[PDB]
């Protein structure tokens, strides 16, 4: 019984509120993302709960400008909330210098802002990690995001239930250099390792970043595409 | 025992670990063995599919089959008769643990 | 009052006529018994002024 | 118990204790009495010291050229509500250019102390206003509490031991409503020597009279103007 | 429990101001007295080291050419009420061309003596004697933390109060002179101290109608200390 | 780790040589009783400090 | 009460928290200080040199003024807080009134800042206790030490830190009215505080001194060696 | 017993937060400077060295703060970030006043200060 | 499990938090059953009443809040959170309508009540607004839409809707009855929300009791039915 | 009717402990020039049996001097051993802040 | 022992002496008086004693003067005597482990380190400073 | 255990007719005859929990 | 509730069945239950004792 709250040390060891939001996101619901070569691609895995629900309201699959994409692994309800802070923060940026804004200097604005919710004391922090992605000057980036206010920079990463094993996965499957299509055939792959057995053009919900920019996928081309590729 | 709070000072250890084996619990795929063998035990009419409770997330540890094979088939000796119906699956979900459930479903 | 204090305001009667040395009870011994002070105490008082 | 610590909190009995508990402090005050006639207001109240050798505290205070308090209870908070009524008093005099009928002013008094009665980080008032005054109706006798429940009567007592002054005033409040002056204040005595224990008698530097007319202007007296109103008694019945 | 300068008593009563009147005792004494000719006043300093110079600590402070003072307990609730209090007279000097009198300097002090507050700041640790002369010739005034102000003819205040009070309402009465308290005084201080009586532990402050300038006897004081 | 996770990891690369069928031990073995009992602890976006 | 916070009084009358953060004061480093009649003159003992570093920054006596000095015990950043809100009130001083800074003015600014900050909603009260050291008024040696409740106290001379009572038991079982300063006897008297010191190693001895017309002059440990010969020397004088 | 909040005082008297800050210090990566005129170093550990990262960064503990500065980092990562741009921030404000480059002393002091105001205040 | 008494809001170790998981059945509190169905140009919601006195009106327990001229609502729960809902959709609504121009689309509607919700969520200090809200309307170029918005902020909006006390077994039986690719010809709607409820709840009472709100593209307005014409729809599913 | 009064006490008063200074002085050996109320002020809760250890201490101090007419001062550093000194060990004391 | 050591049995002079480390377990109904009058304390010396202590724990052995105990007496803030004597004496055991008369500066290191399990008194601190 | 008085059958209570039923068939029925039990051949149930006020 | 969720796994405990505060026949019934050994007359309004029972 103790930290409690956000504004005193443990003993000896770290903030239990953000490890907390970390175990939180570490329960919610999978995710996969790879940076290939010329472009990066996102993968999701959304099960509605039952038959009723529609799958053309809620989008998991955001962009935040015409060559930016971005997922998350935890609770939409902040995830939306934090994703109108960078929509607003971009065009701010884009206000001051003209210029689409890169994906580092978003990912610094964006753990800012974490990082200002982590501090004390009555707010909670954010139960989300993001998957940031986006294709600047040629190279394309991918860079994961946590509540802590921390970043890192993947080549390919997943985020959800079974983490661990889609990862070990991803150290077996993937390598430096692919395509987009063949990135899209091991994301599906390692996604469909985790997911339920009933996979279909509704389940997963995938965009992808060409350098001729972010492209959110259809239905019509995610269904063709996973007719059972492989 | 359910909890792990109790030792692994010198349960499993570097050296003492050499058949100590970590034992968790069995993934998807086994509900539906469990539905196989215990529902063998009664007489199956000779037609009321089981995998369309396997879809439903009910995660009913691997006892509780048995209840909704005791409940359930003797609930058909209410009626007396050995052959099981799929109602005997609606009021053995009706009557175990559809308390939690089902649901959150927000936050994922 | 209660009745704890009716035994109080008659064995206080007794025993405030019992201090003189009177020959028997009297009505204002019983009223100081009474004026044993509801037995509501103190004050000190300081700041009710 | 555990309940039983601030203002916010209501019971399980639904009897928000802090207000008891202010009730309370107001009960340990001096002893004092006001009671009006048709024509005439007058509230008596009793000082007190802190040694021998020391002046009394004083109670009755001016507010203005109609309205005069007593009090009881604390003092900051007194000279708050004191500081508040006089203000309220000029600024209704500033602007209206007229005396302030007593009503709207209590009822003012009311929604003052409502606030620290139910937010958090003010204490309720502990106080112990009685309130004499004069409308376009005649004399009005008002008395407060800290719920800020505010009362009219025709005659009240506060304070320390005041019940002894209560059956006092059941017993003379038929009789109140047609004399002068001066038997008036010396009712309001005769509740006084009564708020009093038997073995000592009321002297002159302990007692306080304010009386407020109907053409009389609210004025305070003080063991000169009251030896005239000390004379005129007999012992009591022993 | 009663923790919170904003929660009664079931019985009362602060629990807050209670423990600062209790902060009073520890503090060092001080005994003003009431006379016709004039206020008389008077306090130990107990003077800890050789090094300790007597001069610098203050007990009696000056507020005006007429109105003297003198402090117990906490130190610093002292000075902030002391600063204030010079600045508000002054005021008055400034918008009226007179004196501030000693029951409206006190009154005035009295106004935020309680106005503690943390929220929408705690209470003050210190007893206070308030002497002076007025139009109604000299007062002695005696205030405490909780506002509760009183005249007093002759008040005692802080550490071995009770005996202080008693001894000297064995000798006082109304119609007393100066000199007589003077040593009336100091004879209940070399009764209620502790260290040989000499130059260096009290110090007095007396303010006559006639003699308003100067409240305070420099070594001269010797010479009424010798003859007792 | 406290002496021989060394005599852990080689007992359970003997058990997957047991489950299987070899008698020659590789190190992808022992790689594989690594990932067995050495995972856990494991766990990051977590580095942080 | 408790021990939490600085608003509640104790049952019995007593402020926990200005007591303990006067207990950090007590457990920190030594530093005297006395006045000669006209030089000034203060040290700090314990260097505590780490065999590896620069020691030019972590300087316990600066000066705001040409005039006045310093010194503090306790925790090092409550003291460099105050000697930086110091510097800028005694230079706020120069702008209005044209005089060279007052002592007195200076060390009833430090201790109201400092009763201030502790009366205040969970502000932490400086755990520190200054020496402020200066002769302006006819070149007239004052020295004033403060506490964590912000009592400013004037002395002669003055002991704190660890076992401040045995190293002021020392300057009470030496200073004389005679003679006088006389800079030697002073030199020479802080030669005897120093060898008086906790532990008197001899290189942990840093001095710096003021002659009330001059800046501040930091010794140099050659003269000092020579102070500690002249020292044994009178020590076997008394025998 | 008296742990609650970062203020006030323990009963000896001593602090609660910042013993336990250097020991989430202790926990971190490694680093050090050398003894050299002519020149100076820093070493650092890499923190996460696993092989799916991207190193495109080409810095993760030294931050070039002004031109001729750097500085690397240790213990809780992303309070860091808020204290190298203030840092930037506060010697690049020195700079538009003076047009010379900060001396580093007031730079440490004014970090310093920034944390103090942080150990000072309550909660 | 806690442990921590779950007194504000933070994150529980394994790892959900609390305050929103007891307000998830402040619904459940309010005693009341509300379905939406959606199956073709048309949207029809119903909803009981529950009225036990005869001293108490009949028309001000209406549950259904006409928002805008084109979007109803229907709320259940306690009763202070939905009005004051419902008085923040008005308000925003007409919000919409000031800056843009035109009719809100309810999606938008739904979003930042949603995110209202979210900030009463994720700043503490305030209670979370124990009430669920419905919400339909007709857009153009999507047809008729059915939404529900969460105490948690948590929007969706789907096809046959249900929420309240007891509708896992409603969308039990809207599992059981969407499922056959019939179409929904408005009476086909009327029926199967009357007989929905008329099997979850298995009552089969007076036309009195439930209030229906309806939205059609043949008139854009929302529309609340009357007694007559709920009259005619009970008895013509009346076999 | 058996045990009806209940005698209250309780700490005694201040003139109390200066009956037991009395007490306490005129059975040992002091000296009769000295007062005591100002030990008086100096217990504000204590015993007469207390009292008993501050006069026996007192004559500890008579003991360390060879004293039979006993200062002031012993009954003043006997005062200030058992209250302030052997309360727990000396140091609830040092520092001013309050004369 | 509480019958026969202050009961009856007339006491007179008879010196009786106990002592122990800690106070927690004692019965009161001993501690009370009649039976035990004065209750003694030691404090844990000071660095001014300290020096005189380790010096004579020091007195009897052969040792390369060069070394500062200084660190040592300054070091230990609650050290008991026995902790001086372990110090003392285990570091000419180190030394004439390997036979030296003399004994080196790390060698009262690795006395005292042996000595307290863990000798955790640097920061905290440390720090004042 | 042979302390246990007998009382009157369940006709001294009542309104709990399901519970009487349904009780009865977790409680009476296998030692009245365990063997429709094993008829369709599942091991009976054990026991229940009575709760309320 | 404050059984330990160990035992609340069926097998051992196979179901938690509730007895409730009792409705108007229910009541009624058992009130009749309990109106039987009674010296009455025509007079007994069942109705009035079980409505305005709660």
């Amino acid at each position: 019984g103790y930290s409690f709250s956000l504004t005193t040390f443990s003993p000896s060891g770290k903030l239990v509120q953000i490890e907390y939001a970390l175990a939180a996101v570490a329960g919610g619901a999978p995710s996969v993302g790879i940076k290939a070569a010329n472009g990066v691609v996102l993968a999701t895995e959304k099960k509605q709960k039952s038959i009723l629900y529609d799958e053309r309201s809620v989008h998991k699959v955001e962009p935040i400008t015409k060559h930016i994409g971005l997922v998350y692994s935890g609770m939409g309800p902040d995830y939306r909330v934090l994703v109108h802070r960078a929509r607003k923060l971009a065009q701010q940026y884009y206000l001051v210098y003209q210029e689409p804004i890169p994906t580092a200097q978003l990912v610094q604005r964006v753990a800012s802002v974490m990082q200002e919710y982590t501090q004390s004391g009555g707010v909670r922090p954010f139960g989300v990690s993001l998957l940031i992605c986006g294709w600047n000057e040629g190279r394309p980036y991918l860079f994961q995001s946590d509540p802590s206010g921390a970043y890192f920079a993947w080549k390919a990463t997943a985020m959800g239930k079974n983490y661990v094993n889609g990862k070990t996965f991803l150290e077996k499957r993937y390598n430096e250099d692919l395509e987009l299509e063949d990135a899209i055939h091991t994301a599906i792959l390692t996604l469909k390792e985790s997911f339920e057995g009933q996979m279909t053009e509704d389940n997963i919900e995938v965009g992808i970043c060409n350098e001729a920019g972010f492209r959110r996928l259809t239905p019509t081309e995610v269904k063709d595409y996973l007719a059972a590729i492989a | 025992t359910n909890r792990a709070d109790t030792l692994d000072p010198a349960l499993l250890r570097p050296g003492r670990l050499d058949r100590k084996i970590e034992f968790p619990l069995p993934d998807r795929r086994q509900k539906r063995l469990i539905f196989s063998t215990i529902t063998s035990k009664m007489n199956l009419s000779e037609e009321v599919d089981l995998e369309d409770y396997v879809a439903r997330p009910d995660k009913i540890s691997g006892a509780d089959i048995n209840s909704i094979c005791q409940e359930s088939g003797m609930l058909a000796v209410r009626e007396n008769r050995y052959i099981v119906l799929a109602k005997d699956f609606e009021k053995a979900y009706k009557t175990v643990i559809k308390k939690d459930e089902q649901e959150h479903e927000f936050y994922k | 009052f209660n009745g704890a204090q009716c035994k109080a305001v008659c064995v206080e009667a007794g025993m405030i006529a019992l201090r003189r040395g009177a020959t028997e009870l009297t009505h204002e011994d019983y009223m100081e018994g009474i004026l044993e002070v509801q037995a509501k105490k103190k004050a000190n008082l300081q700041y009710y002024a | 118990n555990q309940y039983d610590n601030d203002v916010t909190v209501w019971s399980p009995q639904g009897r928000i204790h802090q207000i008891e508990y202010a009730m309370e402090a107001v009960k340990q005050g001096s002893a004092t009495v006001g009671l009006k006639s048709k024509t005439h207001a007058v509230l008596v109240a009793l000082k007190r010291a802190q040694s021998e050798l020391a002046a009394h505290q004083k109670k009755i205070l001016h507010v203005d050229n109609h309205i005069g308090i007593s009090i009881a209870g604390l003092t900051a908070d007194a000279r708050l509500l004191c500081n508040f009524m006089r203000q309220e008093c000029l600024d209704s005099r500033f602007v209206f250019d007229r005396p302030l009928p007593v009503s709207r002013l209590v009822s003012l008094i009311g929604s003052k102390t409502q606030i620290p009665t139910q937010r958090y980080g003010r204490r309720p008032y502990g106080v112990g206003l009685l309130i004499a005054g004069y409308d376009d109706m005649g004399p009005h006798i008002f008395q407060t509490c800290p719920s800020a429940n505010y009362f009219d009567c025709r005659a009240m007592s506060i304070g320390a031991r005041s019940q002894s002054a209560r059956t006092y005033l059941e017993r003379h409040m038929s009789e109140f409503m047609e004399c002068n002056l001066n038997e008036l204040v010396k009712h309001g005595l005769r509740a006084l020597r009564e708020t009093l224990p038997a073995e000592q008698d009321l002297t002159t530097k302990n007692v306080s009279i304010g009386i407020v007319g109907k053409d009389l202007e609210f004025t305070i007296y003080d063991d000169d103007d009251v030896s005239p109103f000390l004379e005129g008694l007999e012992e009591r019945p022993q | 429990y009663d923790r919170g300068v904003n929660t009664f008593s079931p019985e009362g009563r602060l629990f807050q101001v209670e423990y600062a009147i209790e902060a009073i005792k520890l503090g060092s004494t001080a005994i003003g007295i009431q006379t016709s000719e004039g206020v008389c006043l008077a306090v130990e300093k107990r003077i800890t080291s050789p090094l300790m110079e007597p001069s610098s600590i203050e007990k009696i402070v000056e507020i005006d050419a007429h109105i003297g003072c003198a402090m117990s307990g906490l130190i610093a609730d002292a000075k902030t009420l002391i600063d204030k209090a010079r600045v508000e007279t002054q005021n008055h000097w400034f918008t009226y061309n007179e004196t501030m009198t000693v029951e409206s300097v006190t009154q005035a002090v009295s106004n935020l003596a309680l106005q503690f507050g943390e929220e929408d700041s705690r209470p003050f640790g210190v007893a206070l004697l308030f002497g002076g002369v007025d139009e109604k010739g000299p007062q002695l005034f005696h205030m405490d933390p909780s506002g509760t102000f009183v005249q007093c003819d002759a008040r005692a205040i802080g550490s071995a109060s009770e005996g202080a009070q008693s001894s000297l309402q064995e000798v006082y009465h109304k119609s007393m002179t100066l000199k007589e308290a003077i040593k009336s005084s100091l004879i209940i201080l070399k009764q209620v101290m502790e260290e040989k009586l000499n130059a260096t532990n009290i110090e007095l402050a007396t303010v006559q109608p006639g003699q308003n300038f100067h409240m305070f006897t420099k070594e001269e004081l010797e010479e009424v200390i010798k003859d007792i | 780790a406290s002496g021989a996770e060394v005599k852990g990891v080689c007992t359970e690369a003997g058990m997957y040589a047991l489950r299987e069928r070899r008698v020659h031990v590789t190190q992808e073995d022992f790689e594989m009783a690594v990932a067995k009992v050495m995972q856990k602890d494991s766990e990051k976006n977590m580095s942080i400090k | 009460s408790y021990d939490r916070a600085i608003t509640v009084f104790s049952p019995d009358g007593h402020l926990f928290q200005v007591e303990y953060a006067q207990e950090a004061v007590k457990k920190g480093s030594t530093a005297v200080g006395v006045r000669g009649r006209d030089i000034v003159v203060l040290g700090v003992e314990k260097k505590s040199v780490a065999k590896l570093q620069d020691e030019r920054t972590v300087r316990k006596i600066c000066a705001l003024d040409d005039n006045v000095c310093m010194a503090f015990a306790g925790l090092t950043a409550d003291a460099r807080i105050v000697i930086n809100r110091a510097r800028v009130e005694c230079q706020s001083h120069r702008l209005t009134v044209e005089d060279p800074v007052t002592v007195e003015y200076i060390t009833r600014y430090i201790a109201s800042l400092k009763q201030r900050y502790t009366q205040s909603n969970g502000r932490r009260p400086f755990g520190i206790s200054a020496l402020i050291v200066g002769f302006d008024f006819d070149g007239t040696p004052r020295l004033y030490q403060t506490d964590p409740s912000g009592t400013y106290h004037a002395w002669k001379a003055n002991a704190i830190g660890r076992g401040a009572k045995s190293v002021r038991e020392f300057l009470e079982k030496n200073y004389t009215d005679e003679a006088i300063e006389t800079d030697d006897l002073t030199i020479k008297l802080v030669i005897k505080a120093l060898l008086e010191v906790v532990q008197s190693g001899g290189k942990n001895i840093e001095l710096a001194v003021m002659r009330r017309d001059q800046s501040l002059k930091i010794l140099n440990p050659e003269e000092i060696e020579k102070y500690v010969a002249e020292i044994e020397k009178e020590k076997e004088e008394n025998e | 017993r008296y742990d609650s909040r970062t203020t006030i005082f323990s009963p000896e008297g001593r602090l609660y937060q910042v013993e336990y800050a250097m020991e989430a210090i202790g926990h971190a990566g490694t680093c050090l400077g050398i003894l050299a005129n002519d020149g100076v170093l820093l070493a650092a550990e890499r923190r996460n060295i696993h092989k799916l990262l991207d190193e495109v960064f080409f810095s993760e503990k030294i931050y070039k703060l002004n031109e001729d500065m750097a500085c690397s980092v240790a213990g809780i990562t992303s309070d860091a970030n808020v204290l190298t741009n203030e840092l930037r921030l506060i010697a690049q404000r020195y700079l538009l006043q003076y047009q010379e480059p900060i001396p580093c002393e007031q730079l440490v002091t004014a970090l310093c200060d920034i944390k103090q105001a942080y150990t000072q205040f309550g909660g | 499990s806690a442990g921590f008494d779950r007194h504000i809001t933070i994150f529980s170790p394994e790892g959900r938090l609390y305050q929103v998981e007891y307000a998830f059945k402040a619904i459940n509190q309010g005693g009341l059953t509300s379905v939406a169905v959606r199956g073709k140009d048309c949207a029809v919601i119903v909803t009981q009443k529950k009225v036990p006195d005869k001293l108490l009106d009949s028309s001000t327990v209406t549950h259904l809040f006409k928002i805008t001229e084109n979007i109803g609502c229907v709320m259940t729960g306690m009763t202070a959170d939905s009005r004051s809902q419902v008085q923040r959709a008005r308000y925003e609504a007409a919000n919409w309508k000031y800056k843009y121009g035109y009719e809100i689309p309810v999606d938008m509607l739904c979003k930042r009540i949603a995110d209202i919700s979210q900030v009463y969520t994720q700043n503490a200090e305030m209670r979370p607004l124990g009430c669920c809200m419905i919400l339909i309307g007709i857009d153009e170029e999507q047809g008729p839409q059915v939404y529900k918005c969460d105490p948690a902020g948590y929007y969706c909006g789907f096809k046959a809707t249900a929420a309240g006390v007891k509708q896992t077994e409603s969308t039990s039986f809207l599992e059981k009855k969407v499922k056959k690719k019939f179409d929904w010809t408005f009476e086909q709607t009327v029926e199967t929300a009357i007989t929905c409820l008329s099997t979850v709840l298995s009552i089969d009472f007076k036309p009195s009791e439930i209030e229906v709100g309806v939205v059609t593209v043949e008139n854009p307005k929302f529309r609340i039915l009357t007694e007559a014409e709920i009259d005619a729809h009970l008895v013509a599913l009346a076999e | 009717g058996r045990l009806d009064r209940k005698i209250e006490f309780s700490l005694p008063d201040l003139e109390g402990r200066t009956h037991i200074f009395k007490i306490h002085a005129r059975s040992m050996s002091v000296e009769r020039d000295i007062r005591f109320e100002l030990l008086a002020r100096l217990c504000p809760n204590s015993t007469g049996a207390e009292i008993r250890s501050v006069c026996t201490e007192a004559g500890m101090f008579a003991i360390r001097a060879r004293r039979k007419i006993a200062t002031e001062k012993d009954f003043l550093e006997a005062v200030n051993k058992v209250i302030k000194s052997y309360a727990k060990f000396s140091a609830t004391p040092r520092y001013m802040t309050y004369n | 022992l509480l019958n026969q050591l202050d009961g009856f049995d007339s006491r007179g002079d008879v010196k009786v002496i106990m002592a122990t480390n800690r106070i927690e377990t004692l019965d009161p109904a001993l501690i009370r008086p009649g039976r035990i009058d004065r209750k003694i304390e030691f404090p844990l010396p000071d660095e001014k004693t300290k020096k005189r202590i380790f010096q004579i724990h020091t007195s009897r052995m052969t040792l390369a003067d060069d070394v500062t105990l200084d660190d040592l007496i300054m070091a230990k803030d609650d050290l008991s005597g026995a902790d001086i004597k372990a110090i003392c004496t285990e570091a000419g055991l180190m030394a004439l482990r390997e036979r030296r008369m003399k004994v080196t500066n790390e060698d009262f290191k690795k006395s005292k380190e042996n000595v307290l399990y863990k000798k955790q008194e640097g920061t905290p601190e440390g720090l004042y400073l | 255990s042979h302390e246990d008085p007998g009382n009157v059958s369940y006709s001294e209570i009542g309104g709990l007719s399901e519970q009487i039923r349904e009780l009865r068939e977790v409680i009476e029925l296998p030692l009245t005859n365990p063997e429709l039990f094993q008829r369709v051949g599942i091991i009976p149930p054990k026991g229940c929990l009575l709760y309320g006020p | 509730d404050t059984l330990d969720p160990a035992l609340l796994r069926p097998g051992r405990l196979d179901r938690k069945i509730h007895i409730d505060l009792p409705n108007e026949q229910a009541r009624l019934d058992i009130l009749k239950i309990h109106a039987g050994p009674i010296t009455k007359h025509g007079e007994i309004d069942y109705e009035a004792i079980v409505k305005l029972s709660d």
